[PDB]
């Protein structure tokens, strides 16, 4: 939906950037769940 | 009961608990092992490593210790410290943090005939190569190996041990009414081989 | 030392005590009788789904050889042996989730000239108490200890609840005794019930 | 083991691992102490614990375990479990996690002239208090105190041991060619001091430590 | 050593650790109890427990360990295993998750008198009520009661060696300035037993928290 | 080509053919006692062991 | 297993573990020993130290537990334990914060010949230097120093079994793959004593790390 919003309202760097901060947040969530091998990946981390 | 003490006494006059049982040289001693599975306890992916709490069912046959019911007071069962017959030296195999015995010492259920029944207690770490592809709707093929660690197929010979239902199992025992289900976990198949 | 170590002298050498050998006939069951006081409530790990529980375990049971007349004694009315020397019923935490399944302290037994013999080892149990989290963090559990014999069964022994008196009359204890005076409320969690059953 | 059979059967018949070796109760057993560094396993902070593993050497005589070669065939030194020889009970006391003692009860050598050593490995959590007003880039002053657990000073008494020139090594020693550094810490001094403390009462046993 | 030897031969042989070492069975073991306080370990807050180090000394006479030094060479004092020997059996009653009882059995010094000392180490890990409404200016009183378990004041008498824990080797600790320390000795009668007391020791520590890292980090 | 000595400690002496240019002594001691190692070349060696590299045939020891 | 039975009785009724199996004091126990690794635990960069699961496995000749078959039965090869036995004192010198020898007292497999196989099981923690500059790129050589910790090599002499650890019952890690292996007898010489070696033998593993997860979660 940032390409829904206008450019003359000067937020869309405010909301995609700050979807990224969020989905790095989750990232840390994740962090301490996962294997830690590297024969594969998980399908979660892919979806990540 | 003086009867029990005098037949613990004719029983264990000559015995030795560190050699097998093999009334000929050649003979073999055919170990019953099966397993019932009271706590799935956790399957730890940063170790690899599946918990369990389990009861062992080990029955083979000392044929040092028999005897005739009828000369002992009718006594034709025995409830004997497990530290004072000969064991099999059966292991987990594939644990992972160095800890190959039962978790506690339990008696040994000995009948008149010389069958031996002993169903010690286990909390176990065992190995299992976690697939990550499908994580976290990930299924895992997780293996407990119990084997004699010393004795050798001529000396020792293993069996699937059956369950109380007199046909030849081939799975893991769970008590459908004392077992609580992992809350992470669903056990879809259990066999044993 | 004179008359306990003579009452040992006869317990242990002059009748043979044998340790082995559960006192009653083959075909008789032994009475148990369990009581459980709560020390303290340690934790609940909900990750981890452990109860950790500081618990003193009161086994009560008969041992006809282990009786005298104190007369013949000089009085004597309580004797304390190690738990090494009797036979004991082996009561275990079965619900145990680390493997710890006996009792921490090996304690002294108190046998009397009735041949009653008392025994309150204190223990430290990790116990697997499930966890619901559909109410959190408003939620309450259900945890339980369950207490059998590993080395017996019901043929060679019974299991019970203690009976206390007041006023000469009798009643299961069917509760966790906690000390009203000594004990200290765990920082998170409030005990509602505390029930016992066989 | 024609003859180690002979003298193992020659001193430990009539033998009591329960006293000390001294003609005398006024004696004092003299022990030679010597302390190799193996590894600096860890420095918590958090838990304030220094984690290290340690080789103890630790020389004295035993008169009653005295022989000579020439009478058993030429047997210089006979290697004997730590438990049939009385022991200077050496322990860690500042430690923190309650291990007091050694990791491994390696076997003590009996040599020609009563003269005794023992070499076991250890593995000891010691208490370190962590200077933290200049973390991360502390230094810190790490202890490590032994001394007998049941013996005082006029029982047992400590001396540090000697290298090949007769220097008295006051320090913790360390191989230098098989020593790995710590990824975090770095060893700059390792002196060593053997202290001698007035008694628990005045004019009775003092007490002593390295 | 040959009449050490000699003395430890006969000292223990017709000994019997299960009896109190007594005279006569009708009067009760005189036992002196002193704690010395090494290291405060850790105060943790959630689970209301305090590790601690300490050293657990105990002086008592055994009737049976007596000797007269003259027959002896002139040997006055021994030191013997604590396992083969009878001892009072001390419990921490307030134990959170530790130990019990002493699991460290150290040698004992017995002297020609019959006077045993044993001082143990113990890691006492014990429950404290801990109030944490003025964290993190808080204070806390934590106490380690300790007792005979399984021996009545009838039987076992148990004296505290000093009014006040012994502090002259206390580590000092980082986190927490041990304020106030004493001992107490309490009888407590049961209305079913008039005649025997149930004795014990508690030993409180009065501990205010140094609030500095908490002041810096979260305030 | 050049000879060097490359005996360990206290042993019989024994040399070796090396196409180096320099013969080493390197000495350091541990709990047991010290450990003397000869050969050719002049390696890196850890602090504290002691080094003696020598530019001329058969002068480790 | 009567003739078994006579056979253990008669084998421990003079028998000595303290002094070694050799029928003269100056010849040295001769011992084979082989590495077989089960299983790399964990690799820890930090603490720098290598977890395994590892068979130790020792051969050696008692010389005074032999007999003849003929006089048991036809028993030849017999199981015993072997905590009753003298055996060497093999000890992890590299050991990091685990055990430095086996505690794992396994059974000793007994041949007429006098002939001992004893394969206990172990896990090491061994110290090893750890280069972090390639991470997770990384290539780490850590390798497990044995020997007997008090017999120098003129009274038991430790022979390898094979040039190679035994990798036929490994496990395969997630995390590395072991590209070569390799095991190494070697000889010390002090300058005091000319005439008695000390031998070990390092086995050494070179393994590469996997680096797909840290390229996937971090790169
Ligand atoms: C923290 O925490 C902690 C805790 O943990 C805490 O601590 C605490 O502290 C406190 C203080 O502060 C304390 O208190 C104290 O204590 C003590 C002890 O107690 C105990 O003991 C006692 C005694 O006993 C005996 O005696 C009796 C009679 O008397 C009897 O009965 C008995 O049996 C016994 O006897 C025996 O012995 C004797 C000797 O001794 C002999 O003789 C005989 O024969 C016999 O043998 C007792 O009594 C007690 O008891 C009580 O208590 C309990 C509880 O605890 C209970 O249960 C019981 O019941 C009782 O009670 C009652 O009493 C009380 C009082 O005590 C009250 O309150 C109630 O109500 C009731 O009535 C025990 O067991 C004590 O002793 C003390 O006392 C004192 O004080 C009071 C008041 O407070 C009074 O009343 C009294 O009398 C006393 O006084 C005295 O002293 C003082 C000082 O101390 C002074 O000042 C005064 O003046 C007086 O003096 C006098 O006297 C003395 C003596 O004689 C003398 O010496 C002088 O010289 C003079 O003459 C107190 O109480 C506590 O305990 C603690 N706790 C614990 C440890 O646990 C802390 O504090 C915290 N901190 C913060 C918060 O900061
Ligand atoms: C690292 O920590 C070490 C302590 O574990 C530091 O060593 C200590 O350094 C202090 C001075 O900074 C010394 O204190 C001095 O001691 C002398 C002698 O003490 C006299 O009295 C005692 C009884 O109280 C008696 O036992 C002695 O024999 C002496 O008669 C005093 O004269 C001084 O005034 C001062 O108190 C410590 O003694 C010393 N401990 C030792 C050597 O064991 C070390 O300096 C620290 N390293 C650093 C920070 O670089
Ligand atoms: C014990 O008490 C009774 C009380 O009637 C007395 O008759 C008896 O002599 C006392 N002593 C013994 C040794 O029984
Ligand atoms: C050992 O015996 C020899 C010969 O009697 C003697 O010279 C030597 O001093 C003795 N050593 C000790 C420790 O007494």
């Amino acid at each position: 939906f940032v390409f829904y919003l206008p450019p003359d309202a000067g937020e869309k760097m405010g909301l995609s950037i700050f979807a990224l901060l969020t989905l790095t947040v989750f990232l840390l969530l994740l962090a301490d769940k996962v294997p830690e091998t590297s024969l594969s990946v998980p399908i979660i981390i892919k979806y990540l | 009961s003086e009867a029990e003490g005098r037949l613990r006494e004719k029983l264990f006059s000559g015995y030795d608990s560190t050699v097998r049982p093999a009334r000929e040289v050649g003979d073999r001693v055919w170990v019953s092992i099966g397993l019932t599975l009271a706590q799935l306890i956790s399957l730890n992916e940063k170790d690899e490593e599946m918990s369990t709490k389990v009861y062992l069912d080990l029955e083979w046959t000392d044929y040092r210790l028999s005897w005739d019911p009828e000369e002992h007071e009718g006594i034709d069962s025995l409830r004997i410290s497990a530290e004072s017959v000969w064991l099999p030296d059966v292991v987990l195999l594939n644990n992972n943090d160095g800890n190959f015995d039962v978790a506690l010492d339990i008696n040994v259920v000995v009948s008149s005939d010389g069958s031996m029944r002993w169903q010690p207690p286990g909390i176990y770490r065992s190995s299992c190569s976690i697939q990550v592809t499908y994580f976290p709707f990930d299924w895992q093929n997780c293996t407990m190996v119990f084997s004699s660690y010393s004795y050798d197929s001529s000396e020792v010979s293993l069996q699937t041990g059956l369950s109380p239902e007199g046909q030849e199992r081939q799975e893991v025992y769970i008590h459908e009414g004392t077992f609580i289900e992992n809350g992470q976990w669903e056990i879809i198949h259990k066999p044993s081989r | 030392l004179n008359e306990e170590e003579r009452l040992i002298r006869h317990l242990f050498e002059e009748k043979a005590y044998n340790k082995e050998l559960r006192p009653a006939a083959h075909k008789e069951s032994v009475e148990i009788s369990l009581a459980l006081t709560l020390s303290n409530l340690i934790s609940l790990k909900e990750v981890e789904e452990t109860l950790t529980t500081n618990v003193w375990i009161e086994q009560g049971w008969t041992d006809s050889r282990l009786q005298w007349d104190a007369e013949d004694f000089g009085n004597i009315s309580v004797l304390r042996l190690p738990a090494d020397m009797v036979w004991l019923p082996e009561i275990v935490l079965e619900n145990n989730n680390d493997g710890s399944f006996q009792i921490s302290y090996s304690c002294n037994v108190l046998i009397y000239p009735s041949g009653s013999v008392y025994w309150l080892p204190p223990a430290i149990f990790r116990s697997s108490c499930p966890i619901s989290v559909t109410y959190f963090p408003f939620d309450w559990q259900n945890c339980s200890l369950k207490f059998s014999s590993l080395k017996y069964t019901t043929k060679e022994i019974t299991l019970s609840l203690k009976q206390a008196e007041e006023d000469g009359r009798s009643y299961p204890v069917e509760w966790i005794i906690i000390d009203p005076e000594g004990f200290t409320e765990n920082g998170e969690w409030e005990i509602v019930h505390r029930p016992a059953r066989v | 083991k024609n003859e180690e059979l002979r003298l193992y059967h020659y001193l430990f018949d009539t033998y009591d691992p329960g006293r000390r070796p001294v003609q005398e109760p006024e004696d004092t057993v003299t022990i030679s102490l010597k302390v190799t560094l193996t590894n600096l396993i860890s420095l918590n902070e958090k838990e304030e614990t220094l984690t290290t593993s340690v080789w103890i050497g630790i020389d004295w005589q035993d008169y009653r375990l005295n022989y000579s070669k020439g009478d058993f065939g030429g047997v210089e030194t006979l290697r004997v479990p730590s438990e049939l020889v009385w022991l200077p009970e050496i322990v860690l006391e500042n430690n923190i996690d309650g291990q007091f003692g050694v990791a491994y009860e390696a076997n003590v050598l009996v040599s020609e002239g009563g003269y005794l050593s023992w070499l076991p490995p250890a593995i000891y959590r010691s208490t370190c208090a962590v200077e933290v007003t200049y973390f991360p880039f502390d230094w810190q002053n790490c202890s490590l105190v032994f001394r007998s657990q049941t013996y005082n000073a006029e029982e047992v008494e400590f001396v540090f041991a000697v290298d090949d020139e007769g220097k008295t090594i006051s320090k913790i020693d360390i191989d230098t060619e098989a020593y790995t550094e710590n990824g975090e810490w770095a060893i700059d001094f390792c002196p060593g001091v053997i202290r001698r403390h007035d008694g628990d009462s005045a004019g009775g046993p003092g007490e002593t430590d390295v | 050593s040959e009449h050490e030897t000699r003395l430890v031969a006969k000292l223990f042989e017709d000994y019997n650790s299960v009896v109190r070492p007594v005279e006569d069975h009708r009067q009760a073991v005189e036992v002196t109890v002193g704690l010395q306080l090494i290291q405060l370990i850790n105060v943790d807050e959630v689970n209301q427990i305090v590790t601690t180090n300490v050293r657990l000394k105990q002086q008592w006479v055994d009737y049976n360990l007596k000797w007269n030094p003259d027959d002896y060479g002139g040997v006055k004092k021994i030191h013997i295993p604590s396992e083969k020997i009878w001892r009072p059996d001390l419990v921490l009653y307030n134990n959170a998750d530790g130990d019990f009882a002493i699991v460290k059995f150290t040698k004992v010094l017995l002297d020609y008198t019959g006077h045993i000392t044993w001082t143990p180490p113990a890691i006492f890990k014990s429950y404290c009520e801990i109030i944490v409404t003025h964290f993190p200016f808080d204070e806390q009183n934590c106490s380690m009661k300790l007792g005979t378990w399984t021996y009545d004041g009838s039987v076992v008498v148990i004296n505290p060696e000093s009014d006040q824990p012994d502090l002259s080797n206390f580590m000092e600790s980082g986190e927490w300035v041990i304020k106030e320390s004493r001992g107490w000795k309490h009888w407590v009668f049961y209305a079913c037993c008039p005649s025997t007391p149930y004795l014990d020791i508690t030993y409180h520590f009065v501990m205010q928290r140094l609030p500095l890292y908490f002041i810096v980090n979260v305030i | 080509s050049m000879i060097c000595y490359n005996q360990q400690s206290s042993q019989p002496p024994t040399t070796k053919t090396c196409s180096e240019t320099s013969c080493y002594k390197k000495t350091w001691r541990d709990h047991r006692g010290t450990i003397i190692e000869r050969g050719c070349g002049c390696p890196k060696v850890k602090p504290g062991i002691k080094l003696h590299c020598c530019r001329t045939d058969k002068c480790n020891n």
